[PDB]
């Protein structure tokens, strides 16, 4: 699954993304 | 993971829960029922 972490659009429009139990070397800054 | 089936981890690790029980246990050995 892919999850999106947001502080709320009434605070900011930045976003972070969690790729669930995927090794972070095969996803396709801060990794 | 199998086919479309996954298992999500719990938010509290086992280390955190053992920390919680040792804080309860040190509170009761040392203060009785006053800390609650
Ligand atoms: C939501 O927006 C309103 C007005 O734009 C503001 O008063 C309120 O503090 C905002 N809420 C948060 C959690 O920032
Ligand atoms: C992801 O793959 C690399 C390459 O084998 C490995 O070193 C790494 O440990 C893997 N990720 C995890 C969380 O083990």
């Amino acid at each position: 699954g892919v999850s999106v972490i947001t502080p709320g659009t009434n605070t900011s429009n930045q976003v972070a993304v969690l790729y669930q139990g995927v090794n972070c070397t095969e996803v396709p800054s801060n990794v | 993971k199998f086919n479309g089936l996954t298992v999500l981890p719990p938010l509290l690790t086992d280390e955190m829960i053992a920390q919680y029980t040792s804080a309860l246990l040190a509170g009761t050995i040392t203060s009785g029922w006053t800390f609650g």
